[PDB]
RNA sequence: CCAUAGGUUAAUGAGGCGAACCGGGGGAACUGAAACAUCUAAGUACCCCGAGGAAAAGAAAUCAACCGAGAUUCCCCCAG
RNA sequence: UUUUGUAUAAUGGGUCAGCGACUUAUAUUCUGUAGCAAGGUUAACCGAAUAGGGGAGCCGAAGGGAAACCGAGUCUUAACU
RNA sequence: GUUUAUUAAAAACACAGCACUGUGCAAACACGAAAGUGGACGUAUACGGUGUGACGCCUGCCCGGUGCCGGGAGGUUAAU
RNA sequence: UGAACUCGCUGUGAAGAUGCAGUGUACCCGCGGCAAGACGGAAAGACCCCGUGAACCUUUACUAUAGCUUGACACUGAACA
RNA sequence: CUUUAAUGUUUGAUGUUCUAACGUUGACCCGUAAUCCGGGUUGCGGACAGUGUCUGGUGGGUAGUUUGACUGGGGCGGUCUCCUCCUAAAGAGUAACGGAGGAGCACGAAGGUUGGCUAAUCCUGGUCGGACAUCAGGAGGUUAGUGCAAUGGCAUAAGCCAGCUUGACUGCGAGCGUGACGGCGCGAGCAGGUGCGAAAGCAGGUCAUAGUGAUCCGGUGGUUCUGAAUGGAAGGGCCAUC
């Protein structure tokens, strides 16, 4: 049988151009008028995988 | 505990709003600060609000 | 036993030392009072983190009236 | 259901007649897409009519430097 | 009271067995979830009933997308 | 064999002969290799001979963005040196 | 008298007697999707449950807790 | 029942030695006896701990649920207060 | 509107009665050699009881399960996250049921910034006024103070008063530090728009290091996003926040 994608996984991550995953960064749902500005910005944006990590996901996720 | 969390809303222009904390026992009055909104991207009065 | 907690350990030193090539933010030395002040090019943030404002190499001194130690830059 | 069609594989279908049905007999793009967009891939020789797709900016320059009209 | 229930013989048929496959009526748990209760295993094993050489389905109150197709079943993709 | 460590008085075996444990299928990634290369490749299927058809499809040659969308750029933001 | 067939025969179980308690007979209760049986072809001097354990002298106080029985105003309260 | 050409001692040693070191002692081989040792044989310790193991049992542990019980609607109609 | 009288008109919990559903494990008759069952006359009940679907309660009667780890064996006791000091061998890091203490907040001024100040303990002298309130001087030199533990810091003060205020600002962010990672921290400069100061400048919370929890699932407001035929919408997404 063909591989089954871990979906949770395909939600949370996405595939970029060159191999690597991008992904939302942790902390920033709820508690947040406690955060300062500066965290809560610099956590706004989508990052990269960590080169630790990342066979965790590419093993997760085989197709993209 | 006992500290409270509010909801500084603007006046002039969108409902983007800041959130602090505030003692309410110590403080009954409501605050008035004049905070930067960045959908008008001006300085205006944010008035204390609930959640 | 009434005790046997602790911290985790917080990495403050000197990072850069003297004679170091450095580039510009940097940090030199975290740190937690002025044990070190900021001399020539070099910052000193609420943290009381010494950081390069400038790219060049980092020089300690010991000057003062009270005889403090600084840290200053050089290009 | 929407394509991105390379500006190379384009000159492979009738002449210079690109609409989208005419393209999609080329298997250059799938049965089930109704948008579809024309980018700057490279090299155009023939003079191509693109009628119907939406073109880049990139593109609107090349097609119209070979000989090609546009819409 | 009228008929009905019932009782008599005759005509025809049914009964039981059998490998799988088939359609229905019931229908687990171990297991996996690194425990576990939703969930999973799975409408699976098993039990029952009724068929036939096949059985089920089946000639749109079906899709589609303003274009179009045209009962059903089966295979390959669509697509992990 | 298991262990920091076994002549160990820790495990297992009386001996012999025979049998006795990393397989298979399908997906996926990587390496070698071969073909062909901006292309590569066909599945079920028909055909009867492993050929030949069949390119439905799949993967690659374009990415950024949650998405519309724009596209060698694009997202971010009122805009970004 | 009974009991751990096969390491325990006992002070354990049963026992007559005692009390509480349920049950008005299509009885309570019990087995059973149900039909239906038993209770009982008995009917409160009967039947089931529970404790206690011949007999003699006795069986004191507590109803806050938990259960049970009764009470029905008020509060709370589902489906609808 | 691994194979033995299967002694004592004091040491040493996976820490209690027929087997190692140093010693001492001992011709080869049965038969009857005794049971101190071969951590003798017998049952993959029952004690103890462990395992996100099992089973049963308990309860004011969680979740359900048969039974019992309350209503509403259905089978379910008709007058009068 | 309040307060209430007579008549019409709105239903529904009552409480008797009634008989034809329904019940009969009452009597008799028949099927019939039959305590079964059915049917028929009846008598008693009687729209109750009973059964089905909903529903609330009760429910170890029964079922499925859970009932942590560390641990100088296990249990009992204690502990589990976070900050500070030592242990820690002069970079960083570094264990034990090692040695000592803290935190789970506070604050609209206790933040910003301009202008000023400088502290404990004494000794004297002084109305009550004492061992200690307030004043005046001296001697002291940070022995204090810092919202909260400790360590490091603070006179240019980061300590103490004062005046204006909202930089406890939105978008970014060269570069670093620290993490296995999830993360965590520091950061000049840039764009916009502000306070303060005459300006030089300072300000993206507070002397610094504790004051805290991932995801999922929902809630709230917004939005140049999506909107399963088409317009919308619901639901999504993205922002902000719980
Ligand atoms: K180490
Ligand atoms: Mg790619
Ligand atoms: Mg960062
Ligand atoms: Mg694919
Ligand atoms: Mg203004
Ligand atoms: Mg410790
Ligand atoms: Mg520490
Ligand atoms: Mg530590
Ligand atoms: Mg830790
Ligand atoms: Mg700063
Ligand atoms: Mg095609
Ligand atoms: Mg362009
Ligand atoms: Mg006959
Ligand atoms: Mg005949
Ligand atoms: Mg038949
Ligand atoms: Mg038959
Ligand atoms: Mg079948
Ligand atoms: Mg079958
Ligand atoms: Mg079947
Ligand atoms: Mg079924
Ligand atoms: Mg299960
Ligand atoms: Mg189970
Ligand atoms: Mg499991
Ligand atoms: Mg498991
Ligand atoms: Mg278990
Ligand atoms: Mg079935
Ligand atoms: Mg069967
Ligand atoms: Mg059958
Ligand atoms: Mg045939
Ligand atoms: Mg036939
Ligand atoms: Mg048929
Ligand atoms: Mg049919
Ligand atoms: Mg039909
Ligand atoms: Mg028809
Ligand atoms: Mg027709
Ligand atoms: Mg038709
Ligand atoms: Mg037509
Ligand atoms: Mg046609
Ligand atoms: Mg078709
Ligand atoms: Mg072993
Ligand atoms: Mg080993
Ligand atoms: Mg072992
Ligand atoms: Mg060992
Ligand atoms: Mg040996
Ligand atoms: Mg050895
Ligand atoms: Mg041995
Ligand atoms: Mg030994
Ligand atoms: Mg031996
Ligand atoms: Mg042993
Ligand atoms: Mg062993
Ligand atoms: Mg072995
Ligand atoms: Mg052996
Ligand atoms: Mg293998
Ligand atoms: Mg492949
Ligand atoms: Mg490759
Ligand atoms: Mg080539
Ligand atoms: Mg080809
Ligand atoms: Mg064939
Ligand atoms: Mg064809
Ligand atoms: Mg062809
Ligand atoms: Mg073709
Ligand atoms: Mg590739
Ligand atoms: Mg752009
Ligand atoms: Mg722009
Ligand atoms: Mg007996
Ligand atoms: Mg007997
Ligand atoms: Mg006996
Ligand atoms: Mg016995
Ligand atoms: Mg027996
Ligand atoms: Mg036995
Ligand atoms: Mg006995
Ligand atoms: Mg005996
Ligand atoms: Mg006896
Ligand atoms: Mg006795
Ligand atoms: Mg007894
Ligand atoms: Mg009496
Ligand atoms: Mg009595
Ligand atoms: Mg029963
Ligand atoms: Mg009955
Ligand atoms: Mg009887
Ligand atoms: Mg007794
Ligand atoms: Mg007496
Ligand atoms: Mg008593
Ligand atoms: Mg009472
Ligand atoms: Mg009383
Ligand atoms: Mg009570
Ligand atoms: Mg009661
Ligand atoms: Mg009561
Ligand atoms: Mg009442
Ligand atoms: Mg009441
Ligand atoms: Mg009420
Ligand atoms: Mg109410
Ligand atoms: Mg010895
Ligand atoms: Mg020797
Ligand atoms: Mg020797
Ligand atoms: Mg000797
Ligand atoms: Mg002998
Ligand atoms: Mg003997
Ligand atoms: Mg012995
Ligand atoms: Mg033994
Ligand atoms: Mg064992
Ligand atoms: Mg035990
Ligand atoms: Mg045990
Ligand atoms: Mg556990
Ligand atoms: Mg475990
Ligand atoms: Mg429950
Ligand atoms: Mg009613
Ligand atoms: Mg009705
Ligand atoms: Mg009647
Ligand atoms: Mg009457
Ligand atoms: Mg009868
Ligand atoms: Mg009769
Ligand atoms: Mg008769
Ligand atoms: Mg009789
Ligand atoms: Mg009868
Ligand atoms: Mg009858
Ligand atoms: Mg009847
Ligand atoms: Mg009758
Ligand atoms: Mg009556
Ligand atoms: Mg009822
Ligand atoms: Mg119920
Ligand atoms: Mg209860
Ligand atoms: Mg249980
Ligand atoms: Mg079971
Ligand atoms: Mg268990
Ligand atoms: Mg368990
Ligand atoms: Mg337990
Ligand atoms: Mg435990
Ligand atoms: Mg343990
Ligand atoms: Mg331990
Ligand atoms: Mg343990
Ligand atoms: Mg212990
Ligand atoms: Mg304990
Ligand atoms: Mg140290
Ligand atoms: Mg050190
Ligand atoms: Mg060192
Ligand atoms: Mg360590
Ligand atoms: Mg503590
Ligand atoms: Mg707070
Ligand atoms: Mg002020
Ligand atoms: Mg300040
Ligand atoms: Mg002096
Ligand atoms: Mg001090
Ligand atoms: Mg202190
Ligand atoms: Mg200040
Ligand atoms: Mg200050
Ligand atoms: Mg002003
Ligand atoms: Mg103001
Ligand atoms: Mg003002
Ligand atoms: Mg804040
Ligand atoms: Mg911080
Ligand atoms: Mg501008
Ligand atoms: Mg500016
Ligand atoms: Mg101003
Ligand atoms: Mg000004
Ligand atoms: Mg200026
Ligand atoms: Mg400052
Ligand atoms: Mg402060
Ligand atoms: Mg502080
Ligand atoms: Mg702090
Ligand atoms: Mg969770
Ligand atoms: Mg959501
Ligand atoms: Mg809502
Ligand atoms: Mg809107
Ligand atoms: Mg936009
Ligand atoms: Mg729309
Ligand atoms: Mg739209
Ligand atoms: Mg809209
Ligand atoms: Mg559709
Ligand atoms: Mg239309
Ligand atoms: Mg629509
Ligand atoms: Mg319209
Ligand atoms: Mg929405
Ligand atoms: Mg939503
Ligand atoms: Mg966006």
């Amino acid at each position: 049988p063909k591989i089954k994608t871990v979906r949770g996984a395909a939600k949370r991550f996405k595939k970029t151009g060159k191999g690597g995953f991008k992904h939302k960064h942790a902390n920033l749902r709820h508690i947040l008028t406690k955060k300062a500005t500066k965290r809560k910005r610099h956590l706004r944006p989508k990052a990269m995988v960590s080169k630790g990590d990342l066979g965790l996901v590419i093993a997760c996720l085989p197709y993209a | 505990g006992i500290r409270e969390k509010i909801k500084l809303v603007s006046s002039a222009g969108t409902g983007h709003f800041y959130t602090t904390t505030k003692n309410k026992r110590t403080k009954p009055e409501k605050l008035e600060l004049k905070k930067f909104d960045p959908v008008v991207r001006q300085h205006v009065i944010y008035k204390e609000a609930k959640i | 036993t009434r005790n046997g907690r602790d911290s985790e350990a917080k990495r403050l030193g000197v990072k850069r030392f003297g004679g170091e090539s450095v580039l510009a933010g940097s940090i030199i030395v975290r740190q937690r009072g002025t044990k070190f002040h900021a001399g020539a090019n070099v910052g000193c943030g609420r943290d009381h983190t010494l950081f390069a404002k400038a790219d060049g190499k980092v020089k300690f001194e010991v000057k003062g009236p009270k005889n403090r130690k600084f840290i200053s830059i050089e290009a | 259901i929407t394509a991105e069609i390379r500006l190379s594989d384009l000159a492979k279908v009738e002449g210079g007649v690109v609409d989208l049905n005419t393209l999609k007999a080329a298997n250059i793009i799938g049965i089930q897409i109704e948008f579809a967009k024309v980018i700057l891939a490279g090299e155009v020789t023939t003079p191509v009519t693109v009628r119907g797709l939406r073109v880049t900016k990139g593109a609107r320059a090349a097609i119209e430097a070979a000989g090609g009209k546009i819409e």
